[PDB]
RNA sequence: CAGGCCUUGACAUGCUAGGGAACCCGGGUGAAAGCCUGGGGUGCCCCGCGAGGGGAGCCCUAGCACAGGUGCUGCAUGGCCGUCGUCAGCUCGUGCCGUGAGGUGUUGGGUUAAGUCCCGCAACGAGCGCAACCCCCGCCGUUAGUUGCCAGCGGUUCGGCCGGGCACUCUAACGGGACUGCCCGCGAAAGCGGGAGGAAGGAGGGGACGACGUCUGGUCAGCAUGGCCCUUACGGCCUGGGCGACACACGUGCUACAAUGCCCACUACAAAGCGAUGCCACCCGGCAACGGGGAGCUAAUCGCAAAAAGGUGGGCCCAGUUCGGAUUGGGGUCUGCAACCCGACCCCAUGAAGCCGGAAUCGCUAGUAAUCGCGGAUCAGCCAUGCCGCGGUGAAUACG
C-alpha cells in the first residue's frame, strides 16, 4: 500500500513504509 | 544508441574547449564548479539574447567570460544597463574580477545551438515538428552551410508513441574529423513531456 | 582459417646446436614462457643423453623425431550416418608437430622425478624406437591402415 | 633565473616558452633553450552509459604538459620587458633562480 | 604459495610484508 | 540443476513447482536439460515465460506470452519442444546420399 | 580487534548509567542502545537490556563474558533453518 | 530520499568518517571522482561538452 | 676508433660501443657472461658479429636501461649490428639477409576494457 | 526494518505578522535526534550632546503558499548506453519499368578488410556508412639540455660525485617516412603473386571512430521530464539493525591439487602511474603488522620502490607431503567516534577439501595465449581474488 517494490496489491503501490 | 558526441570526439582538432585555463589538482574542482555555476545564471539569463557559446578564462582569481549571442544588444542591457546588472551579480558569485565580455554571433543560423533552439521553441509553441524539422535544415543550408542535420526524438505532437523525426541536407560526416561540424542541443519541454532537439551544421573542412 | 592458408613461423635457430628443430622441441617443453627453463631442461637433457649413451644428443634426438612422425593418420569425416576415420597423409610440417608433441608428452609420463631425465630417456628411446611416444606413433598408423578401405573417401 | 611553465595546452606552452626564450633572448644574454619535462597523464575511465553496461567504456585524459626554460646570464634589462609579457589563459608559470 | 600468507610468496601476493617477507 | 526467476514479480513455491512439473515435459526426449533457466514476467498485456536451455544438442531458447500466466508457460513449454525435438532429429534428416 | 594503546571502549554514556547502579546500590534494567560497548568488570552481575534493531534483549552479564562487546550477546539475524 | 541528502552530504558531521563525495552537478553519491567534484556520468557529459578544461578523449 | 649502434626493443634500450679488442664485452659495468649468466637467449646479443667473422676482433662497451634481460638481449643484438654498419657499410650483406638491421616493433599489446587482458575475453555463460 | 523524534520541514522563491538581527559559549534530559533551558553586543540613512523611532543587509516563532518523495509508469519521454556489428551495409534525387506494392541504381563479371576499386549495364548522380583526416607504438631528422643523459678529458670522499659536455639514452613538440612509388609476371582494368631497397610493404601493430535501423532492448535509482500517487507522511532526523542471513542452485573469479614444483638465502632486469593533516628516505624499538623519531619532495630533483617470473646457491624427494592454505583457537597492529553483527594486516598454533575435475562449456591467431609482477581511480580503512591500465618472460597451431 506503499513504497516501491515489491508490490501491496494496491496499485502502483509496494510493501515499503516510510 | 551508439553515436559519439561529435564536439567531444572533436575537442582539440576542430573544436576547443568551452573553458580555457590550467588549474592545479587543488583547484580544479572549485574552479569548475565556478564554470558551472557561472553557466547557471548566465545560460538561464541571456537565453532570451540567444546564446550559442560561452567561454570562461582564467589566470589570477580573475575570470573573463565570453558571450556569443545574436541579440549582442540584448545581454548589454540599456547602453550599458544589463551588461552592468550581471557583473555585479557575476563578480557577487564570482567573487572576483568577474571580466565579462560579448561576441557577436556572425550568422546564427550556422551556430547549430541557435538552430536547435529555436526548433525547441517552435515545438514548444506547437508547430508541426516536421515542417520546423526541414525549414531549420532550409535556414542553415540558406546560410551557406555544407550540410545540415536537425533531429527531433519525443512524444512529437503528443502522439503517445514516442517518434524520432529528422531531416539532413548536403555532408555531416561525423566519422570525418577533421570536417567542422557544429553541434548543439535544446530541449523542448511541452505539456506532454520533454522532447529533444539534436541540430547539426557541416560548416566546412579543414 | 577462411581467407588464406596460415604462414609457417620460422623459428630463430637455438644458440647450442643452431638447429631450428631444437628450438621448436624446447618451445613444446615450455610452459608459461619460461623458456629459460625449456631451454635449460633441454640441454640438461642432452648432458643425460650424452652420458648414458656416447652418441651426439642432437644425433639421438633428431633420430627419436624421425621414429615418431607418423606417415598416415586417421581423420573423421561424417559420411551419410556414420563418422568415419579417413586414412590420410601427413604433412611435414604436421608429422613435426606432432613428434615433438608426443615426445614431450610421453616423456611427461615417465616415472623419472626431473623433467630434463624424462626428455633424455623418452629422446634415447624414441630414437631407438621404444616408448610412449613410438607407440603414439604407430598406434595412430595401425588406425590408418586398418581403415585403408576408406582411403577413396580421402581430400 | 629559472623559467617552469605547466599547462594542459602544449600548443600554447610551447608557444609561451618561445616568447619567454625569446625575450631574454633579445635584452640579453644567454637562456638555455625550452625543454619539455616528461607529462603527467591524470586519466579517468568511466562506464560509457548511464545503468549496467559494464563493459564499455569511455577513455579520457588530462595531460599537464611541462616546459623548464632558464635565463642564463639574467641582465635586469630582460626581468623589466619580462613583468610585462603575455602568458595565454591555459599556462602557469613558476619562476625562482 | 600465493594464497599462503606465511611465505614470501603469499606477502608478494597479499602486498604486505613481515616475517616471511621482511622490508 | 533447475532455475526459477520471478522477475520484477512474486510468486510462490507452489508456482515455482508448476514451473518444474511443465518443465517436464521436456524429459520425453531423454535427453540432459543443462541448467534450465526460466525467468517469469508481467507485461502489461500478458505474463511473459522466458527459458534458456542447453542440451548436449544445442540450446533451446523460446519466450511465451499471453494474459493468462499459466498459459504463457505452456506457450513456452511448446516452443521449447518443437525446438528440442528439431534438435534430436535435425541430424537424421540428412542420412543419404 | 582495537589497538592496546588506544583505551578499551565504553560509550562513556552507558558508563556513567551502570557506576551510579554500583554506587546507589543496582538493579535496574539498563535500556542501551550501544552495542559496540565492551563489557567491563564494572557491569558484571548486571543485566542490560541490548537492542539488536527490534528489540531490547535482556544480557545478565557474568564473569566469563566480560571480554565481549554488548552485541555479542543480542543477535541481529533471527534463523531456525531452512525446511 | 535525494535532496534531504544532497544537503546532508553538504554539512559537517558529528565524525569526520562520515564525509563522503556527493556530486556538485547531479547528486550521486556512487562513482564520484574527488578531481572534478563530479560523477562518471557528468564528467562524461561536461567532458564531451569540453567544459573540463584540458579533459579529452585518449586514445593509445 | 669506436663504432656505435643504437639498440632498442621492447622496452629494453641498449647504447652499444664497438671498439677493437680482444673480445671482452661489458653490458652496464659488468662482463656480459656475468650479466646474462644462466640467460641461454644470450649468445644471440653479440650474433651480428659472428655473421661477419667480427667476434674477437672488437670490444664492446655497452649499456642498457630498459625493459628485461632478453629485450635487452635483442636491443644489444641490434646496435652492434647497427654499430658494424658504420664500420663499414658494405656489411649490409651478410647482417640484412640475416635480418640483423631490421628492429622489430613488437610491444606488448594495450590491455582493452572489457577485456582481461589485451584479447583475452572474458568468460560467460550463453546458457 | 525496528524504535525515539521533527511538521513550512534537511533544501527554494515568497507574502504578513512577535523579536532580534546577524554570531559565538554552554546548561538539563536524552542512545543520538529532539525537547526544555541558561549567557551576552546589529552595522547604515536617520531626530540621535536625549529617551525614544525605524527601514533593511540576517536571525528565530507562528502562519499560509509551497517545499520534499532513489514513491508508480523506460509500455508516455529526453539524454546517454547495450546489441546485432567495424558487420557492408542503409537510402535519396531525378530518369526508367510496373495498374499497384515495388523495381531499377545497390544487380551482374573481376577485386577488396569494405556498396574497396575496375569493367559492364536504363540509368546518371548524390548522401549517410567504408576509408582518410585524430591518438599510441615502430625508424629517422630538426628544435630543446634539467631535475634527464655520460661518449671522450680532468679531477673522484669512491655515489655522473664534481668540473665538463648534449654526443648518446631520454624526455616532448615539430617534421620526414610507405605511395603497390620501382622491377619481374599475370591482368582489359582494378588489382593479385614474387623481388629490390628499406625501421617499416601491401590497411606496418594497437587505439579512437559504430550507417538507416533492430531488440515496444537498457536506465523514471545519476540527471532531466509528461502523467499517476503520498502531505504531522510514501517527506525529514537520529540511534540501532539490514544491504554481509544460508537446507540449497547458477554465473564470474582467486588459489590450488605439485618436482617444468615448493621453501630459504643471496643476486639481477620494466613500464605506467600516484604522492603537502600526501608519498615517506634513513635511524631506532618490536619476529612482525606496526610504533617512535625523523630527512627530502609543491616533485624527470625527493618518495611510494622491492618489481616478480628470472639468475646463483642450498633444502625438500613423490608422500594429501616443506604440495595446498581453507577452517578454528590464542595473541597482537592500524584505520576509525565506533571494527558484536561486520574491516584489513601481523604472529603463534590449527593445517580442510583438493591426486587435475560428468554432462557440458569459455578464451585466445603473436609479442597474442600462457605465466609473472607493478600502478591507478573509488578510498579513513577495507572485504579488490574486481575494474582500468602497465610492462616483464614468451609459445603452440590454422589442412581446410
Ligand atoms: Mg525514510
Ligand atoms: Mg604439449
Ligand atoms: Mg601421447
Ligand atoms: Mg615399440
Ligand atoms: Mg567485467
Ligand atoms: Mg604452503
Ligand atoms: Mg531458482
Ligand atoms: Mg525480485
Ligand atoms: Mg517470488
Ligand atoms: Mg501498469
Ligand atoms: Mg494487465
Ligand atoms: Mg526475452
Ligand atoms: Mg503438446
Ligand atoms: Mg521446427
Ligand atoms: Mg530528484
Ligand atoms: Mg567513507
Ligand atoms: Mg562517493
Ligand atoms: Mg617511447
Ligand atoms: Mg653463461
Ligand atoms: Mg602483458
Ligand atoms: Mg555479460
Ligand atoms: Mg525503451
Ligand atoms: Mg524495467
Ligand atoms: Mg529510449
Ligand atoms: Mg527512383
Ligand atoms: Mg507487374
Ligand atoms: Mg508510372
Ligand atoms: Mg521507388
Ligand atoms: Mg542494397
Ligand atoms: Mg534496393
Ligand atoms: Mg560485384
Ligand atoms: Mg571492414
Ligand atoms: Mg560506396
Ligand atoms: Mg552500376
Ligand atoms: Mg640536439
Ligand atoms: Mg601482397
Ligand atoms: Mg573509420
Ligand atoms: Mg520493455
Ligand atoms: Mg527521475
Ligand atoms: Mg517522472
Ligand atoms: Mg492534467
Ligand atoms: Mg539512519
Ligand atoms: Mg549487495
Ligand atoms: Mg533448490
Ligand atoms: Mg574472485
Ligand atoms: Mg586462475
Ligand atoms: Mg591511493
Ligand atoms: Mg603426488
Ligand atoms: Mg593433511
Ligand atoms: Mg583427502
Ligand atoms: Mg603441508
Ligand atoms: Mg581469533
Ligand atoms: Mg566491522
Ligand atoms: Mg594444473
Ligand atoms: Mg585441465
Ligand atoms: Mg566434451
Ligand atoms: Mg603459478
Ligand atoms: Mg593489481
Ligand atoms: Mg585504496
Ligand atoms: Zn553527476
Amino acid at each position: 500500500s506503499k513504497k516501491s517494490k515489491p508490490g501491496d496489491g494496491k496499485f502502483g503501490r509496494g510493501v515499503k513504509r516510510g | 544508441g551508439n553515436k559519439i558526441h561529435p564536439i567531444g570526439f572533436r575537442l582539440g582538432i576542430t573544436r576547443d574547449w568551452e573553458s580555457r585555463w590550467y588549474a592545479g589538482k587543488k583547484q580544479y574542482r572549485h574552479l569548475l564548479l565556478e564554470d558551472q555555476r557561472i553557466r547557471g545564471l548566465l545560460e538561464k539569463e541571456l537565453y532570451s539574447a540567444g546564446l550559442a557559446r560561452v567561454d570562461i578564462e582564467r589566470a589570477a582569481d580573475n575570470v573573463a567570460v565570453t558571450v556569443h549571442v545574436a541579440k549582442p544588444g540584448v545581454v548589454i542591457g540599456r547602453g550599458g544597463e544589463r551588461i552592468r546588472v550581471l557583473r555585479e551579480e557575476l563578480a557577487k558569485l564570482t567573487g572576483k574580477n568577474v571580466a565579462l565580455n560579448v561576441q557577436e554571433v556572425q550568422n546564427p543560423n550556422l551556430s547549430a545551438p541557435l538552430v536547435a533552439q529555436r526548433v525547441a521553441e517552435q515545438i514548444e509553441r506547437r508547430f508541426a515538428v516536421r515542417r520546423a524539422i526541414k525549414q531549420a535544415v532550409q535556414r542553415v543550408m540558406e546560410s551557406g552551410a555544407k550540410g545540415a542535420k536537425v533531429i527531433v526524438s519525443g512524444r512529437i505532437g503528443g502522439a503517445e508513441q514516442a517518434r524520432t523525426e529528422w531531416a539532413a541536407q548536403g555532408r555531416v560526416p561525423l566519422h570525418t574529423l577533421r570536417a567542422n561540424i557544429d553541434y548543439g542541443f535544446a530541449l523542448a519541454r511541452t505539456t506532454y513531456g520533454v522532447l529533444g532537439v539534436k541540430a547539426y551544421i557541416f560548416l566546412g573542412e579543414v | 582459417a577462411r581467407r588464406r592458408r596460415a604462414e609457417v613461423r620460422q623459428l630463430q635457430p637455438d644458440l647450442v646446436y643452431g638447429d631450428v628443430l631444437v628450438t621448436a622441441f624446447i618451445n613444446k617443453i615450455m610452459r608459461d614462457g619460461k623458456k629459460n627453463l625449456a631451454a635449460r631442461i633441454f640441454y640438461d637433457a642432452c648432458k643425460i643423453i650424452q652420458e648414458k649413451t656416447g652418441q651426439e644428443p642432437l644425433k639421438v634426438f633428431k633420430q627419436a623425431v624421425e621414429n615418431v612422425k607418423p606417415r598416415m593418420e586417421v581423420r573423421s569425416r561424417r559420411v551419410g550416418g556414420a563418422n568415419y576415420q579417413v586414412p590420410m597423409e601427413v604433412s611435414p610440417r604436421r608429422q613435426q608437430s606432432l613428434a615433438l608433441r608426443w615426445l614431450v608428452q610421453a616423456a611427461n609420463q615417465r616415472p623419472e622425478r626431473r623433467a630434463a631425465v624424462r626428455i633424455a630417456h623418452e629422446l634415447m628411446d624414441a630414437a631407438e624406437g621404444k616408448g610412449g611416444a613410438v607407440k603414439k606413433k604407430e598406434d595412430v598408423e595401425r588406425m590408418a591402415e586398418a581403415n585403408r578401405a576408406y582411403a577413396h573417401y580421402r581430400w | 633565473i629559472r623559467i617552469k611553465l605547466r599547462g594542459f595546452d602544449h600548443k600554447t606552452l610551447d608557444a609561451s616558452a618561445q616568447k619567454i626564450v625569446e625575450a631574454a633572448r633579445r635584452s640579453g644574454a644567454q637562456v638555455s633553450g625550452p625543454i619539455p619535462l616528461p607529462t603527467r597523464v591524470r586519466r579517468f575511465t568511466v562506464i560509457r552509459g548511464p545503468f549496467k553496461h559494464k563493459d564499455s567504456r569511455e577513455h579520457f585524459e588530462l595531460r599537464t604538459h611541462n616546459r623548464l626554460v632558464d635565463i642564463i646570464n639574467p641582465n635586469r634589462k630582460t626581468i623589466e620587458q619580462l613583468m610585462t609579457l603575455d602568458l595565454p589563459t591555459g599556462v602557469e608559470i613558476e619562476i625562482k633562480t | 604459495g600465493k594464497g599462503d600468507r606465511r611465505t614470501r610468496r603469499g606477502k608478494i601476493w597479499r602486498g604486505t610484508y613481515g616475517k616471511y617477507r621482511p622490508r | 540443476t533447475m532455475n526459477i526467476t520471478s522477475k520484477q514479480m512474486e510468486i510462490t513455491p507452489a508456482i515455482r513447482q508448476h514451473v518444474a512439473d511443465r518443465l517436464a515435459k521436456l524429459e520425453k526426449w531423454q535427453t540432459h536439460l543443462i541448467n534450465p533457466h526460466i525467468i517469469l514476467s508481467k507485461e502489461p498485456q500478458g505474463f511473459v515465460a522466458d527459458a534458456t536451455i542447453n542440451t548436449p544438442n544445442g540450446v533451446l531458447v523460446a519466450s511465451g506470452k499471453h494474459e493468462d500466466m499459466y498459459t504463457a508457460i505452456n506457450e513456452l513449454i511448446n516452443k521449447l519442444e518443437r525446438q528440442l525435438n528439431k534438435l534430436q532429429h535435425k541430424g537424421e534428416a540428412r542420412r543419404a546420399a | 580487534p582495537r589497538s592496546l594503546k588506544k583505551g578499551v571502549f565504553v560509550d562513556d554514556h552507558l558508563l556513567e548509567k551502570v557506576l551510579e547502579l554500583n554506587a546507589k546500590g543496582e538493579k535496574r534494567l539498563i535500556k542501551t542502545w550501544s552495542r559496540r560497548s565492551t563489557i567491563v568488570p564494572e557491569m558484571v552481575g548486571h543485566t542490560i537490556a541490548v537492542y539488536n534493531g527490534k528489540q531490547h534483549v535482556p544480557v545478565y552479564i557474568t564473569e566469563n563474558m566480560v571480554g565481549h562487546k554488548l552485541g555479542e550477546f543480542a543477535p541481529t539475524r533471527t534463523y531456525r533453518g531452512h525446511g | 530520499a535525494r535532496k534531504a541528502l544532497i544537503e546532508k552530504a553538504k554539512r559537517t558531521p558529528k565524525f569526520k568518517v562520515r564525509a563522503y563525495t556527493r556530486c556538485v552537478r547531479c547528486g550521486r553519491a556512487r562513482s564520484v571522482y574527488r578531481f572534478f567534484g563530479l560523477c562518471r556520468i557528468c564528467l562524461r557529459e561536461l567532458a564531451h561538452k569540453g567544459q573540463l578544461p584540458g579533459v579529452r578523449k585518449a586514445s593509445w | 676508433e669506436q663504432y656505435y649502434g643504437t639498440g632498442r626493443r621492447k622496452e629494453a634500450v641498449a647504447r652499444v660501443f664497438l671498439r677493437p679488442g680482444n673480445g671482452k664485452v661489458t653490458v652496464n659495468g659488468q662482463d656480459f657472461n656475468e650479466y646474462f649468466q644462466g640467460l641461454v637467449r644470450a649468445v644471440a646479443a653479440l650474433e651480428p658479429l659472428r655473421a661477419v667473422d667480427a667476434l674477437g676482433h672488437f670490444d664492446a662497451y655497452i649499456t642498457v636501461r630498459g625493459g628485461g634481460k632478453s629485450g635487452q638481449i635483442d636491443a644489444i643484438k641490434l646496435g652492434i649490428a647497427r654499430a658494424l654498419v658504420q664500420y663499414n657499410p658494405d656489411y649490409r650483406a651478410k647482417l640484412k639477409p640475416l635480418g640483423f638491421l631490421t628492429r622489430d616493433a613488437r610491444v606488448v599489446e594495450r590491455k582493452k576494457y572489457g577485456k582481461h587482458k589485451a584479447r583475452r575475453a572474458p568468460q560467460y555463460s550463453k546458457r
